[PDB]
Formats: C-alpha cells, sequence, structure tokens
C-alpha cells in the first residue's frame, strides 16, 4: 500500500460509520492509482448460414 | 419486470407514451409449472374466468 | 452479562466480559 | 380465472393434451439440425421451429397461418407454440406411477389395503398376483411364487387368474368395487374396538370416499400413455461456440422410448419370458427415473458421476421452481452499488449517481425525449442518451424529480431492509445513504452493497411514498421504540455540547438568549461548556391545547442554550438538561414524536444529525496512547492475586484440596482481582479530572476521550475499557468455558504470545458461531413466515371479553419489565375500576396510548385485563380490537394489514443476534424493599415454635407496599418458617422466609426453535389430571403404577410412572389439576391440556421472551401471540355432535356447531390440539401454498387423489399466480372486487 | 418534495385507500382525463393528486360523483 | 492525507492502527531532519552522527 498522513478526528459525518475521508492531493498525485488489463477476444467460427 | 412476457412491452409502450399503467398477464414460470405437473399422471388446470 | 462468547460476566460467558 | 384445480389424469384426457404420438427417440439431422419426423423435437407433432414458416418452405408468411401444409404435415403458425404443445407416448405394457406407490402414504398400498413391500415384489415380476377369484380355492388377492402357479392352473383354468407385473396391479385396480368394499370398512369401525382395529381404517375410509368424491378412477394410478413436455420446455438449443446444451429430460425420455420399442419389437418377435420380463422391469424403471429420479436408483448421465435431473426435481427444493422462481425473481428496472455517507441529504433522500439513473430510468427519458419535440422518433432519442448529449441531462433532472426509488439492503431480516428515498442525482458511481437510516437496514460504510428498484406504475409511486417511505416508518414495529436515532458521531457531538465544566471562560454570566450564547462561543469570549445561566423562551401548549409561550432564566450551559435552538415549539427545556448522550437522544426523539407528531420529529432529527456532526467535527475528539491511563494499583494487586493462588498450590500439592476445589478456588480469586483492577481504573478515569474551582481545587466527572465515548453511548462500553487500560479478564475455550490462567496484559502494554494464543480461544467460538447461525436464523424467520401468511387484520371488532390476564413480570426481588408496556398499545378486555372497588378507570375497551398509561401509573394499578390476539371471536383473520394498536404510527391497526408477516419478521430479524449455546454458570429468601408481606394461595398451620409453617407445595410471596403495588414474587416449598404470615407488615427487609436445602436446553436460538415447534423435553414433568388425593399402585413392574382418586363422582382416570422417576407430589394431600407430582421441565401439549390456552399461550411468550430479554432484545408479546395462536388453529372433536375422533380447523367447528346451537340443536365439543410451526404450515386449504413451502411432491400427490381444488384465498398463492396479494392496497381492491362475485 | 402524507392520510380513514384515490385522481391527471384543482408548481401528477387529498377538495366520494355525472354528460350526446 | 473515526479505535480492540501511527510519525519525522540537512546541504558529518 501507501504511506498516508492520518488524522483521527470526526469531519461533518463524512466518515461516520466506516467512511474515510480523504484529500484530492491524494488523488492528485495519483499513488492509489491501478493500472488493470483485461483480455477480451472476438471469435470467428463457423456457423449453418 | 420479470415475467408476463406479453407485460413487458405492454407497460415498456406505455411508458414510453407517458402513460403508468401495468396490464398484468400470467407469468411464463406458472405456465411452465403447469406443463411440467401435467408431464405426470396429474391434471392440473384452471376455471372460468 | 450477554453471551458472547469469550469472557464470562456475570451468570454466562460473553463477548466482552 | 379464478380457482385451480388438481385431480388424476385419465389416459384418454392423457391423450386430449397430446397433438401427436412420439415413436423414434431422435432430436434433429446431425447435418441439417432439422427436427426429425416423429422425434422428441418433431415440427409435425408440436410445430414449427421459426415464427409464421412452415417447415418444408413452400407456405411463408402471415399471409396464409391456418393451414395443414401436406408436404410435410406442418401447421404454419407462431413458433412458441413448442411451448405449449405437448405430446404422448404409448407404453406397450402398462407402467405404475412412482409418486403413487412410493410416497409415505402409498396410494395403492392402502387403496387395496395391501403392503408395499408385496406390490414391489410382485412388480419386479418375481411372483404371481390372484385378481377376480371368484368361487375358487383361494381369495380375491393373493401372491403365489413359479412353482406353487405351476400347477395351480390345472385346478381350475377358468374362473382363477393369476397375473404378474404392472398388468396385475392395474387389473386390481379395476376391477376392485370400491363402494362395496367401502360399505364394509365402516361396520369394521364400528363394533371391534382395540384401535389397532381403528389405527389405518379410520384413514382408509377417508381415502376411499375421498377418492370417490375426487370423481377420477383408481385405474388411472398406472400409466397407460405417457405424456411429454414441449420441447421448449427442453431445449437443444445450440451453445455457442459449437457444443449442444441439452435436458437431461431429453435422455430420460430417450431411455423410455428406446424400451418402450424394444418392447414392441420382441412382442411382434415372439420372444421368452425372462428375456420380456427384464425388459418390461427396466421399461420400468425408466419411467420412474424419468418422474421421480432417485428413489429406486439414480440413472446417471453418460460422461459424468452427476445424477441427470428429473420432472419432479425441476419443482421441489429451494433450488428448481417453486422457491427459486415463482416466489422470487430477477427484475428489471434495478442496479447494483456500494453505498457511502452523504449527510447532507434529508431522511426522506438519497444520492443516487447519474450513470446508473441514466440506465434506470431509460424508458421515461426516451418518451420524454421523444414528447417535448426534442427527439424526432424513439429511435433518435435512444442514440441521444447514447451520444451523452447535453440536452438529456435537463431531462433527466426532469423525470426523477419526485419519483422515488426503493433501496434494499442485500439481507432483508424485516420490512425496513427496504425503504424509498427521493433521488438526489450526483457524480461517481457510489450510492449516498442518509445516516439515520442506517440503523434500519443495519448497515455499515464498511463496503456493504445495496440494490435500487424503480418503481414504474403510478399505484407503485404511490405506495413508494404513502407506506414505505423513509419518512412514514421511523418507530419499529416489533416495539414502539424508534429506529432512526443518531448513532455515533451525532450523540457525541451532543455529549460534548451538553457538557459542562466548572471555571469556563465566562461562567456564571448571563446572556439575553440563546443567540447570543452561539454569537459568544462562535466568538472566542465564552466556551461552551461554561455553566452560565441565561433566559429561554420555552413553549407550552396547555389547558384547551392552546399553545402559550414561557419566558424564564434557567441553571443551563451555554451549549444547552446552543442546542435548545434546534428543539421544537412544544419541547418542555427540561430534555436539554443534562450530559446528553445518545440513550436519552433516543427519549427526546420518543416524547417528541408522541408529543408534537410526526412532521415535527423529522426534522428534529435531521436538525439533531446536521448540528451533532458538525460539532463532533469541530470539538476534535481524537484518540491518544495518552489517553489510556492504567492505574499505578494495578502492579500491587496483580502481585497480591498471583501469590494469593500459591497458597491454594500448596494446598493441592498436599490433598487438603482436590483439583476441582482448588481450581474453582484459583479462578474466583482471580476474577475478584480483575474486579479490582477494573474498579481501580474507573475509579481513576470517571473522577479523574479535577481542577480549580473559581480559584480552589475540585474534582469532577472527566473530559478522557474514550470515557466520554463510553459514557455518551456513541462506541464502545465499559467491559470495552476494562481491556483498554486494565487486565482483560480471563479466557475461554470452546467448552471447559474458563481457562485458570488469565490475561495480566491490556491491550495497551500489549500481550505476549501465550495470552494471545489463549484469547485466540474465545475468539474462534465467536466468529464461528455467527457465520453457522446466520444459515439456521434464516430457516426459523422462514418457517415462521409460513405460519403465519395468510393471517390479515380483516374484522373491526370480534366483540368478546375474553383477553388475558396481563400483570407485570415481577421475578424474584424487582421487576424485569413493568406493566405499563406489557399493556401499552392494547385495548382493555373489562373495565378497569379504582383500586377501590367498583369504580372506572377505563371504559370497557378502548386503545391505552401513552395517557391512560400515566394514569394507571399514578393510579395504583398493576392488574388489567387486556384483549389478545390468541382469544379472539375471528374468523379466518384477526379483528383490529382485540389485536390492538401498533405501527410505525402510533395509532389502532388498519384494516387489511397482513399482521402475520410483519410479526414472523419481527421475531426473524432479532434471531440473527442470539447465540447458538448458553453455557450458564451460577438459601432462604430476603426481601429488599419496604412493604407488607401478602401471602398467595398457601394453606398453614401452628406448630410448637408458636409461628406459621406451610403445609402446600405452591406458595406465592407477594408485596403489597405502601403504594398498593406487587414488585416481590418468590416462592416457597413445603414446610417453611413462616415469621410474620399473610397480610403483615415487614421492616426493610425482615426474613419472613425459610426452610432447608434437602429434605432428602442449548440454548438461545436452537431454544427459540424448539419452543416455536411444541418439542417435548427430555425428561418430561407430568401433570395431574383432576383434583383430589393421589394413590399408589400395585409395584414396580417395569416402571411403577399410580392411581388417580377423584373425590367425588367419576373416578377410574390412570397412569404409569417409572419408579426411577423421583416423586414430589405428597401423598394424602389434595392436588388439583395441574400440579407437579414430579419437578422437571413442562410441555406445551400437557400445559394446554391441563390448563388451558390462556395458561399455555402465556407460558410460550414468558419462555421465548428470556432468550431474548438475556440479549438486549425487546418485542411486544403480540407477535409471539399471533404466532402461537397460528399454533392451535387445529382441534379435534370428542362427541361427534350433529354432524361428523376427526381433526379440523377450530374456526370451521365453530361455523358448523355455534350456528346449530344456536338452532337449539345438539352441540359439538372440541379439543385444543397443539401443533408446531411446522407442522401448523403443514396443514393448509391451500394446496398451492403448501406445496410451494415443502414437501412438493407428497403434498401434489395427495391434493391429486383427492381433486381438491384451490382459489387461492391468500397471499403466497396470489404471488405465485402474480396477482394483487389480499392484504393493504390488494385488500381494498379484492374487496370491490369479491363483493361483486359470488353475489 | 412531498416528504410526508401525515395530513393526507388525516383526510382518508386507510393509510392504503389514500394510495387507491390518490391513483385514480393521477390516472385522470397524467392520462388526458383531467385538469389539477390546485397550482401544478411542477410538482408530479402522484404529489398533485397528494395535495389535492390534503385539499379535502378530492375524495372518493367526489371522484365518483364527477364519474357518475360525466356517465350521463354522454347519455345526451344522443339528442 | 486521510481522516479517519476516532469513534472506531474504542469499539474494536484494534489498538495498533494508533502505535502504528503515532511511531509512524517518528518515523516520519526522521526523514525531515534527514531532509533539512540534505535541502541545507551542510555534510556527511551531521548526516553521519545524527
Ligand atoms: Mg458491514
Ligand atoms: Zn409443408
Ligand atoms: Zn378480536
Amino acid at each position: 500500500g501507501q504511506n498516508m498522513r492520518v488524522a483521527f478526528m470526526p469531519w461533518n459525518g463524512y466518515n461516520f460509520e466506516d467512511s474515510i475521508l480523504v484529500s484530492e492531493r491524494v488523488v492528485q498525485e495519483d499513488r492509489f492509482t491501478t493500472i488493470h488489463i483485461q483480455e477480451l477476444a472476438c471469435v470467428s467460427r463457423d456457423t449453418k448460414l | 419486470k420479470s415475467d408476463d412476457v406479453n407485460g413487458r412491452t405492454k407497460m415498456y409502450k406505455n411508458i414510453v407514451d407517458g402513460n403508468h399503467q401495468m396490464e398484468p398477464g400470467m407469468p411464463e414460470s406458472f405456465n411452465v409449472l403447469l406443463k411440467e405437473i401435467r408431464s405426470l399422471g396429474i391434471n392440473i388446470e384452471l376455471e372460468d374466468e | 452479562g450477554t453471551p458472547g462468547f469469550q469472557t464470562p460476566d456475570a451468570r454466562v460467558i460473553s463477548r466482552f466480559g | 380465472f379464478d380457482a385451480i384445480k388438481i385431480a388424476l389424469a385419465s389416459p384418454d384426457m392423457i391423450r386430449s393434451w397430446s397433438f401427436g404420438e412420439v415413436k423414434k427417440p431422435e432430436t434433429i439431422n446431425y447435418r441439417t439440425f432439422k427436427p426429425e419426423r416423429d422425434g422428441l423435437f418433431c415440427a409435425r407433432i408440436f410445430g414449427p421451429v421459426k415464427d409464421y414458416e412452415c417447415l418444408c418452405g413452400k407456405y411463408k408468411r402471415l399471409k396464409h397461418r391456418g393451414v395443414i401444409c401436406e408436404k410435410c404435415g406442418v401447421e404454419v403458425t407462431q413458433t412458441k407454440v413448442r411451448r405449449e404443445r405437448m405430446g404422448h407416448i404409448e407404453l406397450a405394457s402398462p407402467t405404475a406411477h412412482i409418486w403413487f406407490l412410493k410416497s409415505l402414504p402409498s396410494r395403492i398400498g392402502l387403496l387395496l389395503d395391501m403392503p408395499l413391500r408385496d406390490i414391489e415384489r410382485v412388480l419386479y415380476f418375481e411372483s404371481y398376483v390372484v385378481i377376480e377369484g371368484g368361487m375358487t380355492n383361494l381369495e380375491r388377492q393373493q401372491i403365489l411364487t413359479e412353482e406353487q402357479y405351476l400347477d395351480a392352473l390345472e385346478e381350475f383354468g377358468d374362473e382363477f387368474d393369476a397375473k404378474m407385473g404392472a398388468e396385475a396391479i392395474q387389473a386390481l385396480l379395476k376391477s376392485m368395487d370400491l363402494e362395496q368394499e367401502c360399505e364394509q370398512l365402516r361396520e369394521e369401525l364400528n363394533e371391534t374396538n382395540s384401535e389397532t382395529k381403528r389405527k389405518k381404517l379410520t384413514k382408509r375410509i377417508k381415502l376411499l370416499e375421498a377418492f370417490v368424491q375426487s370423481g377420477n378412477k383408481p385405474e388411472w394410478m398406472i400409466l397407460t400413455v405417457l405424456p411429454v413436455l414441449p420441447p421448449d420446455l427442453r431445449p437443444l438449443v445450440p451453445l455457442d461456440g459449437g457444443r449442444f446444451a441439452t435436458s437431461d429430460l431429453n435422455d430420460l425420455y430417450r431411455r423410455v422410448i428406446n424400451r418402450n420399442n424394444r418392447l414392441k419389437r420382441l412382442l411382434d418377435l415372439a420372444a421368452p419370458d425372462i428375456i420380456v420380463r427384464n425388459e418390461k422391469r427396466m421399461l420400468q424403471e425408466a419411467v420412474d427415473a424419468l418422474l421421480d429420479n432417485g428413489r429406486r436408483g439414480r440413472a446417471i448421465t453418460g460422461s459424468n458421476k452427476r445424477p441427470l435431473k428429473s420432472l419432479a426435481d425441476m419443482i421441489k427444493g429451494k433450488q428448481g421452481r417453486f422457491r427459486q422462481n415463482l416466489l422470487g425473481k430477477r427484475v428489471d428496472y434495478s442496479g447494483r452499488s456500494v453505498i457511502t455517507v452523504g449527510p447532507y441529504l434529508r431522511l426522506h433522500q438519497c444520492g443516487l449517481p447519474k450513470k446508473m439513473a441514466l440506465e434506470l430510468f431509460k424508458p421515461f427519458i426516451y418518451g420524454k425525449l421523444e414528447l417535448r419535440g426534442l427527439a424526432t422518433t424513439i429511435k433518435a432519442a435512444k442514440k441521444m442518451v447514447e451520444r451523452e448529449e447535453a440536452v438529456v441531462w435537463d431531462i433527466l433532472d426532469e423525470v426523477i424529480r419526485e419519483h422515488p426509488v426503493l433501496l434494499n439492503r442485500a439481507p432483508t431480516l424485516h420490512r425496513l431492509g427496504i425503504q424509498a428515498f427521493e433521488p438526489v442525482l450526483i457524480e461517481g458511481k457510489a450510492i449516498q445513504l442518509h445516516p439515520l437510516v442506517c440503523a434500519a437496514y443495519n448497515a455499515d460504510f464498511d463496503g456493504d452493497q445495496m440494490a435500487v428498484h424503480v418503481p414504474l406504475t403510478l399505484e407503485a409511486q404511490l405506495e413508494a411514498r404513502a407506506l414505505m417511505m423513509s419518512t412514514n416508518n421511523i418507530l419499529s414495529p416489533a416495539n414502539g421504540e424508534p429506529i432512526i436515532v443518531p448513532s455515533q458521531d451525532v450523540v457525541l457531538g451532543l455529549y460534548y455540547m451538553t457538557r459542562d465544566c466548572v471555571n469556563a471562560k465566562g461562567e456564571g454570566m448571563v446572556l439575553t438568549g440563546p443567540k447570543e450564547a452561539e454569537r459568544l462561543y462562535r466568538s472566542g469570549l465564552a466556551s461552551l461548556h461554561a455553566r452560565v445561566k441565561v433566559r429561554i423562551t420555552e413553549y407550552e401548549k396547555d389547558a384547551n391545547g392552546e399553545l402559550v409561550a414561557k419566558t424564564s432564566l434557567k441553571d443551563t450551559t451555554v451549549g444547552r442554550a446552543i442546542l435548545w435552538m434546534i428543539v421544537p415549539k412544544g419541547l418542555p427545556y427540561s430534555i436539554v438538561n443534562q450530559a446528553l448522550g445518545k440513550k436519552a437522544i433516543s427519549k427526546m426523539l420518543n416524547t417528541c414524536y408522541r408529543i408534537l407528531g410526526l412532521k415535527p420529529t423529522v426534522i428534529f432529527a435531521d436538525q439533531i444529525m446536521y448540528t451533532g456532526f458538525a460539532y463532533a467535527a469541530r470539538s476534535g475528539a481524537s484518540v491518544g496512547i495518552d489517553d489510556m491511563v492504567i492505574p499505578e494499583k494495578k502492579h500491587e494487586i496483580i502481585s497480591e492475586a498471583e501469590a494469593e493462588v500459591a497458597e491454594i498450590q500448596e494446598q493441592f500439592q498436599s490433598g487438603l484440596v482436590t483439583a476441582g476445589e482448588r481450581y474453582n478456588k484459583v479462578i474466583d480469586i482471580w476474577a475478584a482481582a480483575n474486579d479490582r483492577v477494573s474498579k481501580a481504573m474507573m475509579d481513576n478515569l470517571q473522577t479523574e479530572t479535577v481542577i480549580n474551582r473559581d480559584g480552589q481545587e475540585e474534582k469532577q466527572v472527566s473530559f478522557n476521550s474514550i470515557y466520554m465515548m463510553a459514557d455518551s453511548g456513541a462506541r464502545g462500553s465499559a467491559a470495552q475499557i476494562r481491556q483498554l487500560a486494565g487486565m482483560r479478564g480471563l479466557m475461554a475455550k470452546p467448552d471447559g468455558s474458563i481457562i485458570e490462567t488469565p490475561i495480566t496484559a491490556n491491550f495497551r502494554e500489549g500481550l505476549n504470545v501465550l495470552q494471545y494464543f489463549i484469547s485466540t480461544h474465545g475468539a474462534r467460538k465467536g466468529l464461528a458461531d455467527t457465520a453457522l447461525k446466520t444459515a439456521n436464523s434464516g430457516y426459523l424467520t422462514r418457517r415462521l413466515v409460513d405460519v403465519a401468511q395468510d393471517l390479515v387484520v380483516t374484522e373491526d371488532d370480534c366483540g368478546t371479553h375474553e383477553g388475558i390476564m396481563m400483570t407485570p413480570v415481577i421475578e424474584g426481588g424487582d421487576v424485569k419489565e413493568p406493566l405499563r408496556d406489557r399493556v401499552l398499545g392494547r385495548v382493555t378486555a373489562e373495565d378497569v375500576l379504582k383500586p377501590g372497588t367498583a369504580d372506572i378507570l377505563v371504559p370497557r375497551n378502548t386503545l391505552l396510548h401513552e395517557q391512560w398509561c400515566d394514569l394507571l401509573e399514578e393510579n395504583s394499578v398493576d392488574a388489567v385485563k387486556v384483549r389478545s390476539v390468541v382469544s379472539c371471536d375471528t374468523d379466518f383473520g384477526v379483528c383490529a380490537h382485540c389485536y390492538g394498536r401498533d405501527l410505525a404510527r402510533g395509532h389502532i391497526i388498519n384494516k387489511g394489514e397482513a399482521i402475520g408477516v410483519i410479526a414472523a419478521q419481527s421475531i426473524g430479524e432479532p434471531g440473527t443476534q442470539l447465540t447458538m449455546r448458553t453455557f450458564h454458570i451460577g438459601s432462604s429468601i430476603q426481601v429488599k424493599n419496604k412493604g407488607s408481606i401478602k401471602l398467595s394461595n398457601v394453606k398453614s398451620v401452628v406448630n410448637s415454635s408458636g409461628k406459621l409453617v406451610i403445609t402446600s407445595r405452591n406458595t406465592e410471596l407477594k408485596l403489597i407496599d405502601e403504594f398498593g403495588r406487587t414488585k416481590e414474587s418468590y416462592k416457597v416449598p413445603y414446610g417453611a418458617v413462616l415469621a410474620k404470615g399473610d397480610g403483615e407488615q415487614v421492616a426493610g427487609g425482615e426474613t419472613v422466609a425459610n426452610w432447608d436445602p434437602h429434605t432428602m436446553i442449548t440454548g438461545g436460538l436452537p431454544r427459540v426453535a424448539d419452543l416455536f415447534e411444541a418439542r417435548r423435553p427430555k425428561e418430561p414433568a407430568i401433570l395431574a389430571e383432576i383434583s383430589g388425593i393421589v394413590s399408589f399402585g400395585k409395584e414396580t413392574k417395569g416402571k411403577r403404577r399410580l392411581v388417580i382418586t377423584p373425590v367425588d363422582g367419576s373416578d377410574p382416570y390412570e397412569e404409569m410412572i417409572p419408579k426411577w422417576r423421583q416423586l414430589n407430589v405428597f401423598e394424602g394431600e389434595r392436588v388439583e389439576r395441574g400440579d407437579v407430582i414430579s419437578d422437571g421441565p413442562e410441555a406445551p401439549h400437557d400445559i394446554l391440556r391441563l390448563r388451558g390456552v390462556h395458561a399455555v399461550t402465556r407460558y410460550i411468550v414468558n419462555e421465548v421472551q428470556d432468550v431474548y430479554r438475556l440479549q438486549g432484545v425487546k418485542i411486544n408479546d403480540k407477535h409471539i401471540e399471533v404466532i402461537v395462536r397460528q399454533m392451535l388453529r387445529k382441534a379435534t372433536i370428542v362427541n361427534a355432535g350433529s354432524s361428523d375422533g376427526e381433526q379440523v380447523e377450530y374456526s370451521r367447528v365453530k361455523i358448523a356447531n355455534r350456528e346449530l346451537e344456536a338452532n337449539g340443536k345438539v352441540g359439538a365439543t372440541y379439543s385444543r390440539d397443539l401443533l408446531g410451526i411446522t407442522k401448523a404450515s403443514l396443514a393448509t386449504e391451500s394446496f398451492i401454498s403448501a406445496a410451494s413451502f415443502q414437501e412438493t411432491t407428497r403434498v401434489l400427490t395427495e391434493a391429486a387423489v383427492a381433486g381438491k381444488r384451490d382459489e387461492l384465498r391468500g397471499l403466497k398463492e396470489n404471488v405465485i399466480v402474480g396477482r394483487l396479494i389480499p392484504a393493504g392496497t390488494g385488500y381494498a381492491y379484492h374487496q370491490d372486487r369479491m363483493r361483486r362475485r359470488a353475489a | 418534495a412531498r416528504v410526508t402524507v401525515q395530513d393526507a392520510v388525516e383526510k382518508i380513514g386507510n393509510r392504503f385507500d389514500l394510495v387507491l384515490v390518490a391513483a385514480r385522481r393521477a390516472r385522470q391527471m397524467q392520462v388526458g382525463g383531467k385538469d389539477p384543482l390546485v397550482p401544478e408548481e411542477n410538482d408530479k401528477t402522484t404529489v398533485i393528486a397528494l395535495r389535492e387529498i390534503e385539499e379535502g377538495l378530492i375524495n372518493n366520494q367526489i371522484l365518483d360523483v364527477r364519474e357518475r355525472q360525466e356517465q350521463q354528460e354522454q347519455e345526451a350526446a344522443e339528442l | 492525507d486521510i481522516v479517519l473515526n476516532p469513534l472506531g479505535v474504542p469499539s474494536r480492540m484494534n489498538i495498533g492502527q494508533i502505535l502504528e501511527t503515532h511511531l509512524g510519525m517518528a518515523a516520519k519525522g526522521i526523514g525531515d531532519k534527514i531532509n533539512a540537512m540534505l535541502k541545507q546541504q551542510q555534510e556527511v558529518a551531521k548526516l553521519r552522527e545524527f
């Protein structure tokens, strides 16, 4: 994972039950961005027509 | 929303026409059940109307 | 006090003693 | 249609459905893939493969539809008809139907009162059987083997016919004369006693007469023609890529066809017996595997050890048809996503992603775009919404406006699992949920997912606003307490506000109003905890319902004055002057609702949340490693107990104490030391904070963060703190349940490997218990809903004074639940009088809302007879009066509201919070509270000592205090030491009870399942049958004998008891009916029979409420009472009355017997029969409803031979056919529709 | 945004019948049936029917009166 | 960076997340120091000693 600067305090109920309030800088810096790869194939096969 | 092969189309056309009213029919699974039960020495039918 | 059951309180074991 | 019927299928009626005969076990060509002639997929027998097109292709269009092309015999029609066209196979030899043979009550078995084993033997061609003997050495029915039959034919060539196989059983069913046989069994039941003559006779006669009633014929048990299922019901559709996908039904049918064809061929081929008998058995095997596979041999599909699924398997079970398809389906116009908090929402709204909104409301958007000229045709609007044009977004706003959507949490324990909200369009892919509703859903923001449903019809949009709206449901139906309550941060902020500390900045000053308090805090001049006193104007409406405002100055804090601004007008401000944690934010909300109503309370809760979140945010309220302060004494206390155990160690190593003695010793001393440590840290926490008042020290309640969280109720309680900052008690194994070496360390110091490993023992049983309980709680709640569904509020009033007597549950010293809580919301059975007899506190019958409860509470009253559901003069339902009041709304229950389902839910939702095992741990009486001794039902006498002694087993000890209420209840055994007597005045604890020590389930959730099932206990207690001195028997022969001795008249009753069972009843003493001659656990049947309906309906509730009381669960007795009512719905007649040992429904016995008792005729006496939930649900008028829930095969077979009929008259059967359920709105529609029908 | 139907339920006994009557009135309004008896305010047909229920100018009896009268309104078109 | 909830600490035991935080701060503070002495570019002596 990543090193995050955490502070323990409520904030307008934006972390009410277990929700997590994350700064906009974190998403700016792309440090939690994930690169995924998907494989999808087109199959041309014989049919009646 | 699930069964009633006719009801789906009827409701969709009504919705696209601004009319929100349902003409409910017979769920298809129930007619399948009637056919399956009748596939035995069992005779299950429906009465007048 | 309430069956938890990890530790006892008065009458039964409990989730929190 | 308006009803459904099920009956036997005659061979001609079987051919009626069929449109052709299947001759060859072929499906398609293998190079053309077309349906072969006479194959299972034949287009001539069933229909064309393509819509409005002929197989040969000569006839192609809608121009000509009704015609059978002479080319291929195909009729050009809609291909969907291959879904409805049946077929038939002509069986060469008769074949028996498996259901009518293998089902528990074998139809053919007791239809000829032959045994199942012998029929099975005859079918295997292992013996013969005689039929229509006439004047023969043998009977009309008999069995004989090969040699026996060999030389039997020469005796009588004629008049003696003995067949073998299925033909024999059929012919035995055909020439059988049912009336002739029946007309004898009647007499065989009349003259001859000895119930063995009444065991199957009384059921065989029923079977015969029902068979005659249905009109169907017995010969149809043996299938002459085999019906086939349409091809589209078992498709061979190509699975792409390439490979085909078929139904196991096809393989079974193929086998059947192959075997019938081989039998025909051999018949024409003139083969000997052994071969053809093997072939007949193969055909029977194939047929039975096609109908209900697994009962005999479990034929297997090729290329697999997996059995091929047969017809019967496509109906029964949680999987299959009934449970998985008809009662529940995947539904269009729905979505799923992860929920997250948006507090800015109102209670009636929720944030919905725009991406989901576009897809869900697609038809609405298309229509709206085409309406405003923005789109030429529907396709243009499709392409527009596909292109993500800006113009559509506004349109979305137009179509979502005021359109409720149903939000659902994955697990649905009770109806609150689904609630409707007003959509609020948001970006992102996360769904925003309102915090106040999380308690109702039982949903956290730890990754839980929720689903959404869009109501289509206008009626559904109204039902999502008046019934299922988030704001129309606040207080739970199971108990009056509101389910919408601030949870964690709201109550924390409010507790921080209402808190007060001495010497805060500006303490003691005065302010004009709350506005100035806010202006003083936000300016940094005054704090929020100062003890300031200000002026506030509170509103009170009085003396005619006319609001009168009140102005004055009060002893308060700045923060409480600021909080007063949110409180609605009508509240008294005494609600705002205290610590203000969660436990009474709850009561503040409840009082606000039951004073001002729904509309003020909704916005009140919204404002509470809005303010609490921001205040808890700006308060900081963090947690550090220093916040957990360990007591400095802990070291010494731990060392002291640790040394204390060494003496015990020396004690056992010698023999002065046993192993168990020493173990209990050590465990007790360690538990006491743990008490000491926790107490030390708690005393150092609660009064921890000490500061200078006006310049001098003083100690007050602390401001410690974790302690504030404990005290407010926002989060972890004291048991958490004891482990946070002190020795965390001692752990427990799966069983053994406590270990001698406790955990000296607290979580802050850190655990060592050994103690952590010890803790994992108790940790596992906790985690594991939750997972497997999830499976069983579902079963319990499902059985509960199954036994309750059709029960609906159908009448306004029943008109019975019966009810039940409501008395407070005063167990032992004090009360577990006051009487107000067990009476509130219900209706009085008869006029309660003031304690001074002959007056009127409440009229005959009225709904007791909070005002009458307060009135009763003031006057000395612990006696109120409350009308109950169990005892009610209503048929096929319950009337609103006797049931009482309950809802989210607090008025009398409405009519047509289905209460059985909501009661099953009220009992099932808490079922997940219970546990699987209890494992409990733990002698004169000492009265606690000052009052007056009041004995109940005690016979006594005076002896040498001069005081009083008890001569009766049952003796209750009540206490009439200075008020007159009874808060004490104690039982004293025979021969007690009475110091005062009945109606004396005790001091503050004078001991009036003394005797000697000797003279000489799981439980939890499984327990609840046991109580609702009326399961006999392990070692039952038995009960006396009538008053009178008991009498002993002959001697110990097997068990023992016990002779009942009634006093006056009929005194022949008797029973037999084992001498191994100890006895408790007195010998020469009178003992009334329903008394404990033997100590032990009681059974519901015995209580019902020997005490009555109300006694047992009180026992069930009182016992099933203990397990829920143990766990923090609170549910009104009303739902348990409705369940109990549904249990005892059956009864058995005694005297046969005017018209016909039988068991029937109580309501029917009344409709038949009381109406005739009016007519002056003879009365019929019944006997209440007690059944479990599953057993009571097993018996239902509707056979569709029963076949849905359980045992589809048996229920359907029995309803088939019975020719029974179903008008659906109910909920489950209505959802099965997709109709308006007869309740709620469905009740309003069905009322008008049914009023005009059958009349 | 009619959050609560309390006042609307006050006019009609059942919380269920409210739904039926409001749905009939909303049928009248949404489909080409009729015009609203309250200023629209942009609220949907459902909420307009609920508001008419609140005002006391619409319920089962009144709808039946109007429909029964319109029965005869179409019996005079035959001269 | 992130704002957690204090109420999550007392309900669960889960105390590590507190300590792992505190020590973390310390383990981060050092970096600042080592950054400063590198941003102030003093020499290998101060770095080595500290
Ligand atoms: Mg969760
Ligand atoms: Zn043709
Ligand atoms: Zn009643």
